[PDB]
RNA sequence: GGAGGUAUG
RNA sequence: GCGGGGUGGAGCAGUUCGGUAGCUCGUCGGGCUCAUAACCCGAAGGUCGCAGGUUCAAAUCCUGCCCCCGCAA
RNA sequence: UGAUAUUGAAUGUUGGUACAGCUUGUACAGGAUAGGUAGGAGCCUUGGAAACCGGAGCGCCAGCUUCGGUGGAGGCAUCGGUGGGAUACUACCCUGGCUGUAUUGACCUUCUAACCCGCCGCCCUUAUCGGGCGGGGAGACAGUGUCAGGUGGGCAGUUUGACUGGGGCGGUCGCCUCCUAAAAGGUAACGGAGGCGCCCAAAGGUUCCCUCAGAAUGGUUGGAAAUCAUUCGCAGAGUGUAAAGGCACAAGGGAGCUUGACUGCGAGACCUACAAGUCGAGCAGGGACGAAAGUCGGGCUUAGUGAUCCGGUGGUUCCGCAUGGA
RNA sequence: CUGGAAGGUUAAGAGGAGCGCUUAGCGUAAGCGAAGGUGCGAAUUGAAGCCCCAGUAAACGGCGGCCGUAACUAUAACGGU
RNA sequence: AAGCAGAAGAUGCGGAGCCGCAGCGAAAGCGAGUCUGAAUAGGGCGCAUGAGUACGUGGUCGUAGACCCGAAACCAGGUGA
RNA sequence: GUGGAUCCUGAGUACGGCGGAACACGUGAAAUUCCGUCGGAAUCCGGGAGGACCAUCUCCCAAGGCUAAAUACUCCCUAGU
RNA sequence: UCAUAGGAUAUGAGAAGGCAGACCCGGGGAACUGAAACAUCUAAGUACCCGGAGGAAGAGAAAGCAAAUGCGAUUCCCUGAGUAGCGGCGAGCGAAACGGGAUUAGCCCAAACCAAGAGGCUUGCCUCUUGGGGUUGUAGGACACUCUGUACGGAGUUACAAA
């Protein structure tokens, strides 16, 4: 309709115990606006959105917001929302919902038991609860971490759905490739205060780099000037001091007894003095009226996963491996190994049962049919898609469990490199965010003393400090990798190897991600052969054309050949 | 880390008490039984946001 | 078949 | 007396704000070479000047003590 | 440097507003490109159905769209099924895009009559001024007025500490404790020592109970020193935080319940140039603990702070510039 | 100082979403409240400068430390940081 | 008091106005009380424990150069090559 | 003197924004008056003021002019103290 | 080109300059000084410069003061009152109305409308120019109605016409 102002925010200040989370924020929303909240974990988005939204009460500040206002919210805790979806059925128009719901892939969702609706998928949920905020048809959308869980088919469809949106939007991501495809500003917030960028996500990354430079080299200008003057000081203070102490020792005997000679050497030094004195006056002073701070000093997250010893070849058999529920075969007579060092990236879309599949070779579901031997020998760390695994009222010591000094110490240790303090350790995990939650899920990991790795949606919850650690970690790990990610990026650097999950069928690719979809049916292999063997034959008559006078009786034959090749070309072609 | 507190009486709202407390060791709303001068009674007492 | 020119030891 | 320095062998960060002790060169072992260098592959070497406190955790914060360098002396 | 006045005309481009028209609408299934709602069984039809062709836009590559030429009687539906929803047609509307009407600016060029000419010619006029006329150039700018931002030692008005064995440097500046201090109080020096700019939701109140440090001896890990057990043992401990003064009918340690770390006050005192600072029985209101007496207006005591003016906030039987409000 | 190009920041002036006061009226009261008036007023728009990027030193200006090494020694042509 | 009559006078007229007899409170207001306060409580300021006013002299103070003399300067308008 | 059909009753004015000034009143809650610049009313069913502003009431009718006396001062003249 | 500018002649008790070192109304307008410094502020709209004047000047006949069974131009004196207020609410600055007095005095236009005349014909309209008319607020006037005077009587050169 309009770009009217339909969020304003003035001076919205909101503290948790001593920790300022955001100080003196004034930000618009406008419609049609577009808005990538990024920063890093920890750094508040999702207690701004609260805030946005109403659920978390500020400080102080003014939230301005149209009366009748209505704010679609996807929130964080998606597991209320899916679990009241028996009771939003009666509420919504069913019609719209079940409309959005087939295009997002969850098929006949009105014939899905209170069971399944129990046990959805991480996928799942997200795709139900993304449903369920656009049926209400509000006027603006909030979309917390979106994308996380999400095929390529829920990310094509939220992206060609929030291009529609009539109403701005405003989305806390992490994702790169998500941002550069639906947002046109981004909003920083680091420090608790919040910058604002032009653009998608991958040009604020640059525009924000000038900036660090451009502060970095103003605030260092600044420094040199400040260290010249104390060198002036210093300086002159020697002199001063010297001045007085020879005052009274100059000339001969006779001349040191001429009347007023200390005083006149003396005067002198008090002129010393004056200067330093107006010296240190006009630094206090240009200090106050232009002293810029030292530039934030990015924090390091820092977490090796120590390599093992040696262990054996086999790791991971399944034979016949059939596993149903109720009436519903997800995979059947799926046969596959992993060996030692495989590195394997689990694809499939969102319910095709890959987190499934994990369970069943940790031994948490026996009930599968078919052989699925496991090496007893292999340690397993085991970071869960399913953040709700922690109690969330528990404190990140009590969640480790551990009660020696010695295994504690390397805890906490290991919580404050990847940047979890004392503070945040005493707290209740139901106060970390999502992706701290996460850095607590690791730190259980890197303690374990392990051989393999399962990464169920690694990249989730987690920032570019974060996911930039791991991904260098995980290049090194000499052990066995599984990983299920829809970040095909990282999987593609990654993972080498894959387990599709494809037809309720789970077959073993002996390529990466990025290879298996870029494939071309092999329906005329058998000619391709061809095709190959001639092609490279006309380049080795071209290449020597191009090196031979067209006057070389050598040249006639090439010429021929050539042509009659080409002939064979357009036959196969 | 320690700020000065005012506790408005439940019934009435009006700000009797000013005090102090240490918001690590007490971050939430403090609550006191204290004499109201308008109620002329004791009331529970909450520190204001 | 032969001439002329166009790193350390 | 008044200031500044003591981090593997050399030169240097990190210290304010406690969170795996590091960068460059060098040394040592094994390759390449007829042999040396360069080059390639591994490793050792400081618990941060010393001794105690504080802390789950100290190169970093505190207490004393010993050296080095500038002046005055 | 910008807005605006002097300051006009025409064109083109590009946004917003209102109206009108062209129209525009593909999940899957379903016969297929199903925008929403309403009526809906007839509607259209030589006033040209279907079908053929050409043209054009869109397009998810299925296809729909309409200007048309051949064409001459059907074509479409409620029924049927599908699906979430039904197909014709009509009524009222939305999404998107497009055109036009009328406005709205911003911008683009161009123009001439404002303004400008330290250009030329003629006249006033023997005149390198001025003015008039006629060409030419420039032109809606410039110049000037009002307003605004930036720059601005070019210029101007001023500021730039006290104590002090001269001044300067260094140190100090307010508050608490001790010594100097000469057995009341007070008492200086750039005299000798240190601390403070808080901390506690219990480390406060009350009720009840209770002793500490150290040593010897005996004891698994156990070590000079962890935990026990006996004897001796005035404080040799502790008392949040310096020092002094106190404290073992504890002011030190533990436990139960609570918020008196209360409201209005206050006889009378200490200290004191003033401004301030300190102590206070007792009275009233309403409470905590206790069986009751009774204790409780913070902490063992003494530091942990800043006048007025000026602003912010909450309350209010106050005032409200004729009156009611504000 | 000079030259740039977008962008960020910025004034007056344009814009006037909204909110307060007032009261015809509605109401048993409490209170709500049209129009008009009036006190504030946000989005949007709005230049140079500054930020940013290059060049310029017969522009203003600036023009370093530590360690090791040569067949007497001593110094280092040489090397490290 | 101004002012009007009158020797530049005394004086007569002139009661507007001023001070005092009532205080307390920021104020509404109440009144030998009043303010604070829930309070016939306590306390503050008052009353009961009372003299003011007009004029003159003297002491001191305020505003005026204000006990007298004294800068270097500042500013305004002029006079001088 | 009686009429209330119609008409007239001071326009780039009153007033407003911006920048200043004068009002005892230093922009302040700032009425009232004046200036530069820009904008810009009603006009009798009308208009202004009563210290922001609105409503009610009360009092006046701006944007044209003239108007003596009471008042200020004395270089000079006369008579005097 | 008509014209106009310009030029010539005649006619003018027209202006010019001075001062009384004062008083009055305006145009411009300090600083020292006070604030125990100093910039807002003060000194002060003072000193000074300039213009206009007159014996006086300025103001003046309610878009006023007020809040009463109201007042009735302006000016000046007393008082209000060092009050209300203003103010780095600092130094300082500082009213007005009511009340008592001196003195008193009120008037004239613009517009509606009428008559005349003229030019633009803008073409039965308009503008300009003369005289009449008219001057105010719980409205007045024009315009209609009556009554009345036309000097019997009133005023006047200090406004209300002018010697
Ligand atoms: N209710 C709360 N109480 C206390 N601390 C909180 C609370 N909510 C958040 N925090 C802490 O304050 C900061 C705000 O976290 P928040 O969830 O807003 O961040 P985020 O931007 O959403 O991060 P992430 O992407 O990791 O989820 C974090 O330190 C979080 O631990
Ligand atoms: N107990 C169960 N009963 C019925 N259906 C189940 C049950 N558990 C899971 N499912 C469904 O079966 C599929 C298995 O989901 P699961 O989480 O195991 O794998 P996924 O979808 O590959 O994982 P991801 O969460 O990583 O996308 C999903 O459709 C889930 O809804
Ligand atoms: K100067
Ligand atoms: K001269
Ligand atoms: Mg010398
Ligand atoms: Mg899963
Ligand atoms: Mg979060
Ligand atoms: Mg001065
Ligand atoms: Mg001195
Ligand atoms: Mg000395
Ligand atoms: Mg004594
Ligand atoms: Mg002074
Ligand atoms: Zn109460």
């Amino acid at each position: 309709k309009n770009q009217r102002t339909i969020v304003k925010v003035s001076g919205l200040e909101k503290s948790f115990h001593l920790r300022k989370v955001l100080q003196n924020l004034h930000f618009e929303i406008k419609n049609g606006d577009r808005i990538g909240l990024v920063g890093y974990n920890g750094t508040g988005k999702t207690t701004l959105a609260n805030i946005i939204f109403g659920k978390i009460t500020p400080d102080n500040g003014l939230i301005e917001k149209s009366r009748d206002l209505r704010m679609g919210y996807l929130s964080q805790s998606i597991d209320y929302e899916v679990s009241h979806f028996q009771q939003s059925i009666a509420e919504v128009e069913e019609h719209e919902l079940f409309q959005h719901a087939s295009s997002l892939g969850l098929n006949k969702v009105f014939d899905w038991s209170e069971d399944r609706l129990t046990h959805l998928s991480g996928g799942e949920k997200l795709k139900l609860a993304l449903s369920m905020v656009w049926a209400t048809k509000p006027d603006f959308l909030i979309l917390d971490q979106p994308t996380n869980h999400l095929d390529f088919t829920g990310i094509n469809w939220l992206v060609s759905e929030l291009e529609k949106f009539h109403g701005p939007v405003l989305i806390i991501s992490h994702d790169r490739h998500f941002l550069d495809k639906t947002v046109n500003r981004i909003f920083e917030l680091e420090e608790s205060r919040i910058q604002f960028f032009n653009g998608n996500y991958s040009d604020y990354r640059i525009e924000k780099e000038q900036r660090i430079a451009n502060q970095r080299h103003q605030y260092q200008v600044q420094q040199r000037q400040i260290e010249k003057i104390e060198t002036q000081m210093v300086q002159l203070k020697s002199w001063s001091e010297k001045a007085h102490r020879d005052s009274t020792k100059q000339g001969s005997a006779s001349e040191r007894r001429q009347i007023g000679f200390k005083e006149y050497h003396r005067v002198k030094a008090k002129k010393l003095d004056n200067q330093v004195k107006s010296k240190m006056k006009r630094l206090q002073n240009e200090l106050n009226k232009h002293k810029l701070e030292k530039p934030n000093e990015e924090a390091a997250v820092r977490f090796q996963f120590d390599s093992h010893g040696k262990r054996g070849k086999r790791i991971i058999e399944a034979k016949k491996l059939t596993k149903m529920f109720d009436d519903r075969i997800l995979f059947q007579d799926s046969p596959f190994y992993i060996n030692h060092g495989d590195r394997i990236g689990l694809l499939g879309e969102n319910g095709c049962g890959k987190t499934t599949l994990i369970k069943m070779i940790l031994g948490d579901d026996l009930s599968f049919v078919g052989e699925l031997w496991k090496s007893d020998s292999v340690k397993i760390a085991y970071l869960s898609q399913d953040v709700a695994d922690l109690s969330a009222d528990k404190t990140a010591i009590e969640a480790l469990g551990f009660t020696d000094r010695e295994s504690i110490l390397k805890a906490r240790t290991l919580l404050a490199n990847l940047g979890l303090k004392e503070q945040l350790i005493t707290k209740p995990i139901g106060t970390l965010s999502l992706g701290e939650r996460t850095r607590v899920k690791l730190v259980d990991m890197l303690m374990k003393e392990y051989d393999v790795l399962i990464l169920d949606q690694p990249t989730n919850h987690l920032d570019l400090p974060s996911r930039e650690q791991l991904e260098q970690t995980l290049s090194e790990f000499t052990g066995t990798i599984i990983t299920v990610s829809h970040d095909h990026y990282f999987l593609n650097k990654l993972c080498d190897r894959l387990l599709v999950f494809e037809n309720q069928q789970i077959k073993r690719f002996e390529m990466k991600p990025q290879e298996y979809l870029n494939k071309d049916v092999k329906s005329g292999d058998r000619s391709e052969e061809a095709m190959l063997i001639i092609e490279n034959k006309i380049a080795l008559i071209l290449g020597e054309l191009s090196l031979i006078d067209q006057n070389n009786p050598k040249y006639y034959r090439l010429d021929e050949e050539f042509n009659e090749l080409l002939k064979q070309k357009r036959n196969l072609k | 880390m320690r700020v000065n507190i005012t506790l408005a009486c439940t019934e009435c709202g009006e700000r009797n008490y000013i005090s102090k407390k240490n918001k690590r060791n007490n971050p939430d709303r403090v609550e006191f039984k204290k004499y109201c001068p308008r109620d002329k009674k004791s009331t529970l007492h909450r520190e204001t946001k």
